[PDB]
């Protein structure tokens, strides 16, 4: 339910 | 200022081995104290100071919201006493020192040193993160403020974003990401948040065909991220 | 004493709510606090204080170890300067800290106090571990009087849960898997590590028609980690 | 390689 932010590959 | 005896470029290779061992509260002062430097960061130094401060209020904001539940299901239940409140309020007040010192590093004096547009929008990017993260734990008279304050951040950093970077730029991708989440999450703004990602995925799958294959799968990462919430949110 | 002004309950609770959210250095300031109230520790209370140093000495150790490897890597190499070893130095520094706390912790005054087996066996283990731990990263003078600390503390527990404890009683079985990690590992004793596991492994087997479902569960698992150590070794 | 020290489940 919470949404992706930018995170390392 | 603890690293004020060591070598900058002591405390950059320190800052890799930290990150290889996982330790990202050294990490994160050894690259506090490499901008206490006041020279610039270059591209893969302004990276590990990121990757620091980025793992360590991860792990205090994970930590936050375990807390909050507890609290919020106590408050639904048996009185417990004061102490799933207090400790709560202990690592929210650790996570908004954190926030404070990367906003201070930011303020004194990266962002206005920062001229080009890669390492300016990286900053501004930043500085709308942390206060997003700030909001998240935010009640007071201030909350308002602190939501404008990413907002404006993270809007200064579109701007220049769109006037000097590729569509496909990671750095332009990561930002309008981040400001999709801050307005799904924060701002109460959901269709303003899917209008962003949807606009930055097509926008960015337009411009693949400029790329190197090295920078193809950079762009495509960070559009999967785009897409991952847009199937979350719709 | 940092915790000094917390009543003990609310220690315990923190320290509980700690490990929920994994905040494994605050579980272990909690315990070490709730320590110092000066009573005795419940089982309950005494695995807390077990967990939370295991996990914050845990991470110490995989930490050491990947920066003992780049060190001795660099040892092989162009000289990278004295940056590697300064930081092994500085995460080993810490984790002996955090070993020298807990040893402090059961030598004033947890295992004069402990009168029961199962608290006795448990402290001791402890004992050995820690004294364990600091052999992993010792060198100098006083290395072979570590290993011989870690050895003494074992060996004491051992004889009282052979005299007091069934063999499938699970302090039992776990001091004796890592008291065979010692032996394997730190006093360069292979032997003497497989055949204290197969002993330990087949006399648990012997005693397991006595007990509950539940407590069957609970030997078999450690059980299980014996039998993986007999695999790797043999 | 490194063996099994007593861990929780
Ligand atoms: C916020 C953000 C977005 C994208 C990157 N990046 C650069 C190269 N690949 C991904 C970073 Cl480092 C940070
Ligand atoms: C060292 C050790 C061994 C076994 C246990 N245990 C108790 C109940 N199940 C497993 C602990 Cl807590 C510690
Ligand atoms: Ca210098
Ligand atoms: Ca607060
Ligand atoms: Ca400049
Ligand atoms: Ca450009
Ligand atoms: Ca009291
Ligand atoms: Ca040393
Ligand atoms: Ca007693
Ligand atoms: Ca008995
Ligand atoms: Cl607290
Ligand atoms: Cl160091």
């Amino acid at each position: 339910r919470r949404p992706s932010s930018w995170r390392q590959e | 200022g603890a690293m004020g005896s060591m070598e900058r470029a002591s405390l950059i290779q320190k800052a890799k081995l930290a990150e290889q061992a996982e330790r990202y509260e050294d990490m994160a002062a050894f690259m506090k104290g490499a901008v206490e430097k006041g020279e610039e960061l270059s591209c893969e130094e302004r990276n590990l100071l990121s990757v620091a401060y980025k793992n360590v209020v991860g792990g205090q904001r994970a930590a936050w919201r375990v807390l909050s539940s507890i609290e919020q299901k106590s408050n639904e239940s048996e009185e417990k006493g004061p102490e799933v409140r207090e400790y709560r309020e202990k690592v929210e007040t650790e996570l908004q020192g954190v926030c404070d010192t990367v906003l201070g590093l930011l303020d004194s004096h990266l962002i206005k040193e920062a001229g080009d547009a890669e390492s300016r929008v990286f900053y501004l990017k930043m500085k709308g993160d942390y206060y997003r993260y700030l909001a998240e734990v935010a009640t007071g008279d201030d909350k308002k403020r602190i939501i404008d304050s990413a907002r404006s951040a993270y809007q200064e950093a579109m701007d220049i974003s769109k006037k000097e970077m590729p569509p496909t730029n990671p750095i332009r991708l990561g930002l309008a990401l981040n400001f999709s989440v801050f307005h799904y999450e924060i701002a109460n703004s959901p269709e303003e948040a899917i209008s962003l990602a949807k606009t930055t995925f097509d926008e960015a799958m337009a411009d693949l065909h400029t790329l190197s294959e090295d920078s193809y799968k950079d762009s495509t990462l960070i559009m999967q991220l785009l897409r991952d919430n847009l199937t979350l949110w719709t």
